């Protein structure tokens, strides 16, 4: 785990091999997990069937991981500004293409970008700003 | 040996893995009066002898002998050979020593030592399981009430449901 | 003859048991001393 | 009532006597001179040890010795 | 049901719950659990139907491997720590498996399975029992234990329910299981304040009983268990179709109504632990459950859906009255906003 | 151990006796050679829910030497009893019946 | 004890992961389920009599009583549906859907 | 270093008579040898430690070696057979060598002038003053921590009231 | 707990058997008897939170009297030291492992 | 030389049992004015060993049954209990000490149904399956009153000790204040064999039982252990309700007369076998659950009071 932190500790823009390969690996960690759900409820037909199922979830996944992480590094490089959640719209916006390419569908890819790239900016924020997500409870 | 409970425990996690495979409903009913044996040894190891033999007399014969007893009525219609499951269960077998294994390496360890009996009176009486089973009676009559009403509704519930 | 021979099995019980009572002293303290004999004598092999 | 049990005593006969002792044995604790010895005799027993305490000099009852005349004294127990 | 058979069950269905919220050894816990298992079974298969067995058998299976893991949260807390009961020493992992278990038996999130399709084969009296006088007895567990357990595990849980609930919701036309996934998503509000404020989660469920239960008097009152079939409630018993409006608004959140008070006091409560990430997305899909509410309140009463000849039959009959306390319980629920302070 | 060794050889005993049966002898269609029992059924958990009773009440020998003696003969007494109408109540319902 | 107190609790869980992965029959589910609470009923009494907390006794056999009851309403469960189906397969019980 | 006292220091004449015999010449050892043996016990549950009250250990480890040494020189042969059926049985019952008893006790009523107790006699609970120091703090516990402190006062109708949301209340 | 009506009514039929220094039967303390209490008393009027950090002495060690697994590192290990010297006959079976050594009462 | 004991403990009880099979084929002859066995041996003593020679050389013959895992560990299961419970037997001086001894009696012997479910179900037959369901209702049904006739009795000695029974017998018989519970368990040991007016299971005019598809040796196992345990709950009844003289001098005696009383109520159960019609299944269960066991829970009630109130309370040990 001591790896996932890693992005963060490193300044963003910086070390976009690091970034990438933990955004894939993240992004490839949800694609078993929800190709697991997709498996163990509405199965498949024959072993293979499914087995390809994991493949193609994960492989999706593990590419609109990849592409954030890329996209926004870079996006970072070449901007030279390290902190801006534009930087990450960026490439939330890249990692929605992805998939909705993996989907072949423009549309999806719309909703795709703007959703998935507010997201991701959100986590700049986030981060930016210190919010506390699942906090303790110190009432 | 030594080395009492572990095997034992050991065959315990064996019996369990058979029931886990889910072999046909009676061959594994076996499974569990095998494991039930096991258990049945491994608290007589300790010293409870009222407790030990209390499972050897309810479970064993009582709850899985009506359990299996049911299977022959139904859900034995023993349409995968367990041999299969036989086979797998070999694999476990010497899988989950592979477990062990590695906890084993890793390493308390070599058998089991003095970790049983961790401490008993080397003089005096009154001390036996079965003393303890009875504070249903003296300062623990609640759990004797309350078990009374599982078994007294439970006819009402199982009747109803049979109906 | 259950009631008048049951009590008596009693009553020889308490003869059973309090012969139990006189002896706890001389067992306690041949234990304690017996224990905390062991320990030195295993204080040693592990330290001597 | 009362010859309504003649066939249940003629006929049916051994639900009367599981409901003839199956109560006289809840009567007869609460009628008897000696049930109170069950719960006595009972704890006369000295399984585990008596723990003496410590004399203080404030405690008369108490007996110092093993034969002293004081104490839980059972005459009882014995013809009992 | 031989009247004594039913005194028995009926009395164990609700000593089971009240076993458990009495007693603090966690045994006596558990096997409070254990009886309300065993009493609420026969109920189900009442008719017999072949859909029933199926109801029953599943409630069955999930409600005992649910017992058996909190039963092993007990047995292993009473090696971690002498005590039959947990304490702040317990192991994380010894409490985790409670949540789960407790969460499987309470049915919220990932095991939110089951609850729809029980709610479904059995009858709608039942379903009330079974979906909020069997809420009580593990909440119970869970709210005495709250100071123990993880806020991450609860909220993740919560936020999931909220969201599966919803989404489930939109879909469902049969009643029965429009409210399985309804309570489904109110039980999920609830266990997101347990870790802080748990006073608040008996809050948030008494207002979910003084809301579903007037509900399901209702559907059953015509005893509909489609959408078509409550939207013919404007011939069946018109004067119904006013509250039904607003008990079903009240269930989502919309202001004046009482319904807001939990949401809103739930919503406080996280903002003052700074949870305003976890808040903000609850109530947002919080609004996808009154998408549904209102698509019923359109075919049952802004709407008129067409009613078939039959039913000027059952209006001439004398309609059998709806008890008490649904009136009762539809006032106090609908409109008691106005006495939001004295409630929290 | 020796109730193992005496519980192991009545084993070995009864291994060799089947040994010798299957061996000493060293086709033909020799060999060649169901509803439900809801009665059975309801019979086996009587048993059950019986047999559970016996190991509730099988404390009595050691709890007749307790202090409190009076508690305990109420506390059976109870336990009998319920379960006596339990029956009681099968019998009315006629599950004791075959 | 910490050694075998580990094989009885991995027993409950290769126990745990037969009832939540079915297979067929019903009757094997009840049959795994029973294989937990022997385990747990085995540890529940080892713990008690290693720590001669002789004032918890009572609970190892407390859980055998509700278990068995418990076990007793899931096999009327399981006759009732092997009379509305006659082959008890977890297969069949998807009507709820 | 835990204190282990020294196995010299331990080393005590010793007993080392069968069961059987102690269980032949116990109730003659609660008459005799009880202040010197009570006195162990109670340091034993006062002083919850086995290496402190050794002392008194040596006592009872004394005045037993004592008790049998009158009989061995005082009454032996009728003692011998006394014991010697006893250990015949496989729990050493009272009820079977009930002839070799009374010959023991005549033998012993008369010289030495003991008397066996009456049934109920080692079972009461004397009273054995010693000089021991109450054993204080037994249990080396640790100062306890302190009770949360207390608001005081009466309760006085809220104020401002409910502060809830714009209900002046 | 959650609706305490065992306080309230006086009763105690849950509460008498909850920890390991209950009253067991026959007056039979339990291994600990000495550490839980030690470890409650203290933790008595001091809530939970406060239970929690200054009273850690006191569970440190009742997580020791029964686990008692510090105490198997520390024997495991002599152990493995014996096994390593003996086997180069380092060290020797004691005369206790020789037997003998006058056995006594 | 402990193994010296149970070869002198097996060896004079499979020499005993095999002389039952006679003794079970000459007292039921004269009843039946028939004279039995009088030829192989001077008066039939060597005919056991005739069909013991015999049945073992007959060909086991697996015939197409499920699962011969079961077909030869049924058999084998039940000689093998059989001949342990005789391990505890609380003799003048038992093979086995064991504290719980007569509930070890009590779990052993549930264990046999095991033999009766599944020798049945492996034979793949329908007589088989059907008889061994039957069977083990009987079983199971008669264990339930043989327990409780065993915890009544049990507050009288005051322990489970085998052992200890002599001596709550040490100047008197059991069976004085209990005779309800000996007829009773009388009948829970004989027909907890499957034996008497009792044969449902093996019902021969109607039901050809589940032994029926087993032959030679793994019959004569199954038979072995039908007469070496209806000499053991009749060696019971010799030690529970039946006392004999026990001295700690002359050990023999107690032995010596408990000959005297296992073999009239080893040769009781064979007056039984050839007078009684058998009862019917469902006549047997109505014997147990609505008559006997009514009876059975009410005098164990009765028991637990006569301790208390009579203040007689046994002993532990
Ligand atoms: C109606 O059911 C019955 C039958 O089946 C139809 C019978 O055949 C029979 C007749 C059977 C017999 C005469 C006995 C069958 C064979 C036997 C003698 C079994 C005993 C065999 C032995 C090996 C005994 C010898 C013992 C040792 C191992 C030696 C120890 C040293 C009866 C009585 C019966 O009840
Ligand atoms: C004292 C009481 C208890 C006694 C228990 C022990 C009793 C037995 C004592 C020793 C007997 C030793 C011989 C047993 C029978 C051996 C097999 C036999 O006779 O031949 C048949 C066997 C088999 O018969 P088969 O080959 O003719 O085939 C018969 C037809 N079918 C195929 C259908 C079975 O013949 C042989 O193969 C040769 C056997 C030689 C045995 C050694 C000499
Ligand atoms: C300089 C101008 C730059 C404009 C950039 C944004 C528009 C870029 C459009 C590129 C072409 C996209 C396209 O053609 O696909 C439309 C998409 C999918 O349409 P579909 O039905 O799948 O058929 C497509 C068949 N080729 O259908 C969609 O989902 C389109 C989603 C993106 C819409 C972009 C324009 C939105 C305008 C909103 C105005 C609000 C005021
Ligand atoms: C609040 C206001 C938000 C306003 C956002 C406006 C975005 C408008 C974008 C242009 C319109 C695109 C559109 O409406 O398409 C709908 C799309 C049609 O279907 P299609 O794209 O062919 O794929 C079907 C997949 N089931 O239907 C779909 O594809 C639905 C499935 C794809 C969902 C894509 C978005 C996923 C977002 C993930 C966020 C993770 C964080
Ligand atoms: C991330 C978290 C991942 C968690 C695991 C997810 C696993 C994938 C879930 C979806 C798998 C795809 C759906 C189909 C799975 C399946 O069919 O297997 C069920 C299995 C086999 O039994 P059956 O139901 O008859 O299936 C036969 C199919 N021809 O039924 C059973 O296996 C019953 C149980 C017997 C086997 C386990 C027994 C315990 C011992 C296990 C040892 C290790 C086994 C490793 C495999
Ligand atoms: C905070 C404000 C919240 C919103 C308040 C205003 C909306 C109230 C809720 C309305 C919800 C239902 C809307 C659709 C109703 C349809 C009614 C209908 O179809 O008519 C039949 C119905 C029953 O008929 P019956 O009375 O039996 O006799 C006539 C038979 N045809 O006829 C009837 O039902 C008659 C009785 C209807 C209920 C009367 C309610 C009057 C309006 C209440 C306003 C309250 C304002 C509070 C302001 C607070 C400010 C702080
Ligand atoms: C393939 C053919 C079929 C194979 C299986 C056949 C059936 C096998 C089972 C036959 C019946 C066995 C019944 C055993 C019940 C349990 C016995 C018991 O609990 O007592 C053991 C006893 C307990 O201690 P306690 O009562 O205090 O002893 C008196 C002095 N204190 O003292 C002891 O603890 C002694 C040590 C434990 C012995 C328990 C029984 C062991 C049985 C081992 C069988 C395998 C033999 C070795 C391989
Ligand atoms: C507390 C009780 C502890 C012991 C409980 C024992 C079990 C109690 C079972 C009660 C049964 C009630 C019942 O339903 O009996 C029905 C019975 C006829 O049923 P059945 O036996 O099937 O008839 C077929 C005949 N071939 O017909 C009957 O009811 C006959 C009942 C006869 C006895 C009634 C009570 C008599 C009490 C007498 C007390 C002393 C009087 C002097």
């Amino acid at each position: 785990k001591r790896f996932f932190e890693s992005y963060h500790e490193v300044p963003d823009g910086t070390q976009c091999h690091r970034k990438t390969y933990i955004t894939t690996a993240l992004g490839g960690i949800c694609g078993i997990i929800g190709s697991a759900y997709s498996v163990s409820l509405n199965p498949a037909d024959s072993t293979l069937e499914a087995v390809a199922r994991v493949g193609r979830y994960t492989f999706t996944a593990a590419a609109i991981g990849a592409m954030f992480g890329l996209t926004t590094c870079v996006s970072a490089q070449v901007r030279e500004k390290p902190d801006d959640p534009l930087n990450y719209f960026i490439g939330g916006c890249a990692g929605g293409l992805t998939l909705g390419a993996r989907t072949h569908s423009y549309g999806t890819a719309a909703m795709g970008c703007v959703y998935m790239g507010t997201a991701a900016a959100l986590f700049k924020i986030g981060k930016l700003e210190g919010w506390e997500l699942f906090p303790t409870p110190k009432v | 040996m030594n080395n009492y409970i572990f095997v034992l425990s050991s065959l315990f996690l064996v019996g369990c893995l058979g029931l886990a495979l889910k072999p046909s409903p009676i061959y594994g009913g076996l499974g569990l009066i095998v494991s039930g044996f096991v258990g049945c040894l491994m608290v007589l190891g300790f010293g409870g002898s009222f407790l030990g033999l209390m499972v050897f007399l309810i479970y064993l014969g009582g709850m899985l002998v009506v359990f299996g007893y049911t299977t022959a009525m139904a859900t034995e219609e023993y349409p995968g050979s367990n041999w299969l499951i036989l086979g797998f269960l070999v694999l476990g077998v010497i899988m989950e020593v592979f477990l062990i294994c590695v906890l084993n390496y890793y390493d308390l360890g070599d058998g089991l030592g003095d970790w049983l009996m961790y401490e008993v009176d080397d003089v005096g009486v009154m001390l036996e399981g079965g003393i303890g089973v009875a504070a249903m009676y003296s300062c623990a009559t609640w759990m004797m009430v309350v078990a009374g009403w599982s078994l007294f509704a439970g006819i009402f519930i199982i009747i109803e449901i049979t109906r | 003859r259950m009631m008048r021979w049951n009590q008596e099995r009693r009553r020889l019980l308490i003869e059973d048991l309090e012969a139990r009572i006189a002896l706890m002293p001389l067992f306690q303290a041949e234990k304690d001393r017996r224990t905390l004999q062991i320990l030195r004598e295993n204080l040693e092999e592990e330290a001597i | 009532i009362s010859a309504f049990l003649k066939n249940a005593w003629a006929k049916e006969p051994v639900l009367v006597v599981s409901f003839s002792v199956w109560g006289l044995a809840i009567i007869m604790p609460m009628i008897s001179p000696y049930t109170k010895y069950a719960s006595m005799i009972n704890k006369a027993t000295p399984y585990n040890y008596p723990v003496p305490v410590r004399d203080d000099g404030n405690m008369p009852d108490v007996p110092s010795h093993p034969q002293d005349p004081l104490g839980p004294s059972l005459d009882w127990l014995k013809n009992l | 049901m031989n009247p004594i058979t039913l005194a028995i069950i009926y009395f164990t269905i609700f000593l089971g719950p009240v076993i458990t919220m009495s007693s603090t050894n966690l045994m006596l816990m558990w096997v409070g659990l254990e009886f309300s298992l065993l009493a609420i079974i026969p109920m189900l298969i009442n008719k017999k139907n072949p859909r029933s067995t199926e109801a029953a058998t599943k409630y069955f299976v999930t409600q005992a491997t649910a017992s058996m893991i909190i039963l092993l949260a007990i047995v292993l807390n009473y090696k971690q720590l002498g005590t039959w009961m947990f304490q702040q020493q317990t192991n994380g992992l010894i409490l985790n498996m409670t949540l789960m278990a407790l969460s499987m038996k309470l049915g919220l999130a990932p095991f939110h399975f089951w609850l729809p399709e029980v709610t479904q084969g059995i009858p709608l009296h039942m379903g009330l029992i079974l979906l909020t006088w069997q809420k009580i007895a593990p909440l119970s567990i869970l709210i005495q234990i709250y100071p123990l357990l993880n806020s991450t595990i609860i909220l993740m849980l919560a936020i999931t329910s909220i969201f599966m609930g919803a989404w489930g919701g939109l879909n469902q036309t049969q009643m029965r299981k429009i409210m399985a996934y309804s309570s489904i998503a109110h039980m999920g509000w609830m266990l997101a304040i347990l870790p802080y404020n748990p006073s608040l989660t008996l809050l948030n469920l008494m207002i979910y009983i003084i809301l579903t239960a007037p509900m399901f008097m209702a559907l059953m009152l015509n005893n509909s268990m489609t959408i078509n079939s409550i939207s013919l409630l404007w011939n069946k018993t018109p004067a119904m179709l006013t509250m039904i409006s607003l008990m079903l608004l009240s269930l989502g959140g919309l202001p004046p109504l009482t319904g807001f008070l939990p949401k809103w006091i739930i919503i406080t409560e996280l903002m003052k632990n700074n949870c305003l990430i976890m808040a903000t997305l609850m109530a947002m899909m919080a609004l996808l459950n009154l998408f549904f509410y209102t698509r019923l309140i359109y075919s049952t009463s802004l709407t008129m859906f067409p009613t078939n000849n039959n039913s000027k039959m059952m209006t001439h009959q004398t309609k059998t009255k709806p008890n008490l306390m649904f009136s009762t319980l539809a006032i106090m629920s609908t409109m008691t906003l106005p006495l939001a302070p004295q409630l929290i | 151990m020796n109730l193992y060794t005496v519980i192991f050889i009545n084993i070995l005993l009864s291994l060799t006796l089947i040994l010798v049966a299957f061996w000493l002898p060293q086709y033909s269609e020799k060999a060649n050679p169901l509803p439900f029992s809801m009665k059975f059924f309801l019979v086996a958990i009587t048993f059950l829910l019986f047999d559970l009773e016996i190991a509730l009440l099988l404390p009595l020998p050691w709890a007749i030497q307790t202090i409190k003696t009076s508690t305990m003969m109420i506390m059976a007494f109870i336990l009998v009893t319920i379960l006596s109408l339990g029956l009681a109540y099968e019998w009315t319902q006629k599950g004791l019946e075959w | 004890m910490p050694s075998t107190f580990f094989n009885l609790t991995m027993a409950f869980s290769l126990s745990l992961l037969g009832t939540l992965m079915f297979r067929s029959h019903l009757m094997s589910t009840l049959l795994c389920l029973e294989g937990m609470v022997l385990s747990l009923f085995i540890m529940t009494s080892v713990t008690s009599l290693n720590s001669n907390s002789m004032s918890s006794m009572p609970i190892p056999i407390t859980i055998l009583v509700f278990a068995a009851c418990e076990a007793a309403v899931g096999l009327a469960l399981l006759v009732k549906v092997s009379n509305t189906y006659g082959t008890d397969y977890v297969q069949n019980l998807n009507l709820l859907q | 270093i835990v204190e282990l006292p020294t196995l010299e220091e331990l080393k005590v004449e010793e007993v080392k008579v069968s069961s059987a015999v102690l269980k032949a010449a116990a109730h003659h050892y609660g008459a005799q040898c009880d202040k010197t043996n009570k006195e162990f016990m109670l340091c034993r549950w006062e002083e919850k430690d086995p290496r402190r009250c050794l002392k008194e250990g040596k006592l009872v480890n004394g005045c037993a070696l004592n008790f049998f040494r009158q009989i061995k020189s005082h009454c032996a042969e009728p003692f011998t057979e006394y014991w010697t059926c006893l250990d015949y049985s496989n729990m050493q019952l009272f009820r079977h060598c009930r002839q070799q008893q009374a010959k023991f006790d005549q033998c012993v009523l008369d010289k030495l002038g003991w008397v066996r107790p009456d049934l109920g006699q080692l079972s009461k609970v004397t009273k054995v003053k010693t000089d021991r120091p109450l054993p204080e703090n037994p249990y080396h516990s640790r100062a306890r921590p302190e009770p949360n402190p207390v608001i005081e006062g009466d309760l006085k109708p809220a104020k401002h009231g409910t502060r809830f949301f714009f209900w002046t209340v | 707990p959650f609706l305490d009506i065992q306080k309230k009514l006086g009763i105690s039929l849950d509460r008498h058997f909850m920890f390991l220094s209950a009253e067991q039967p026959y007056k039979n303390a339990a291994r600990c008897h000495a550490f839980e209490k030690e470890w409650i008393e203290c933790a008595h009027g001091i809530g939970g939170t406060r239970a929690k950090k200054e009273c850690k002495i006191e569970f440190d060690d009742f997580e020791e009297c029964l686990l008692r697994y510090k105490t198997m590192r520390r024997m495991h290990d002599i152990k493995k030291q014996r096994e390593k010297l003996m086997k180069e006959g380092k060290y020797t079976p004691p005369p206790h492992h020789s037997g003998r050594e006058e056995p006594r009462p | 030389m402990f193994f010296i004991n149970i070869l002198t403990l097996l060896v004079p009880i499979l020499i005993a049992m095999a002389f039952l099979t006679l003794v079970e084929r000459k007292i039921l002859g004269y009843m039946q004015l028939r004279k039995g066995p009088n030829i192989v041996g001077p008066y039939g003593i060597l005919q056991p060993f005739a069909d013991a020679m015999k049945l073992f050389m007959k060909e086991p013959m697996r015939p197409l049954t499920t699962s011969m895992s079961l077909f030869i560990i049924a058999p084998t299961l039940s000689l093998t209990l059989a001949l342990s419970l005789w391990v505890p037997l609380p003799m003048p001086h038992p093979l086995i000490n064991l504290n719980l001894g007569i509930l070890f009696i009590l779990a052993t012997s549930s264990l046999s149904v095991y033999s009766i479910l599944w020798s049945g179900w492996a034979s793949n037959s329908k007589y088989s399956l059907f008889g061994a369901l039957r069977a083990v209702a009987q079983t199971i049904s008669y264990e339930v009153t043989m327990a409780i006739i065993l915890l009544s009795v049990l507050l009288m000695n005051g322990s489970y000790s085998l052992q200890t029974l002599i001596t709550t017998q040490e100047h008197m018989w059991l069976l004085l204040p209990a005779w309800p519970m000996a007829m009773m368990w009388f009948i829970s040991t004989l027909a907890e064999t499957n034996r008497a007016p009792f044969d449902l299971t093996e019902g021969e005019s109607e039901l050809v039982g589940f032994n029926v598809e087993y032959a030679a040796g793994p019959f004569a196992l199954f038979f072995m252990a039908e007469y070496t345990n209806i000499i053991l709950m009749n060696a019971l009844t010799t030690i529970i309700f039946l006392g004999p003289l026990y001295y700690i001098n002359l050990p023999e005696l107690y032995s010596t007369n408990f000959m005297m009383e296992a073999l009239l109520l080893s040769s009781t159960f064979l007056w039984i076998r050839a007078s009684y019609p058998r009862f019917r299944y469902d006549q047997l269960m109505h014997l147990l659950w609505k008559n006997f066991l009514p009876l059975t829970l009410a005098l164990c009630m009765w028991h637990i009071s006569l301790p208390i109130f009579t203040a007689g309370v046994p002993p532990y040990m």
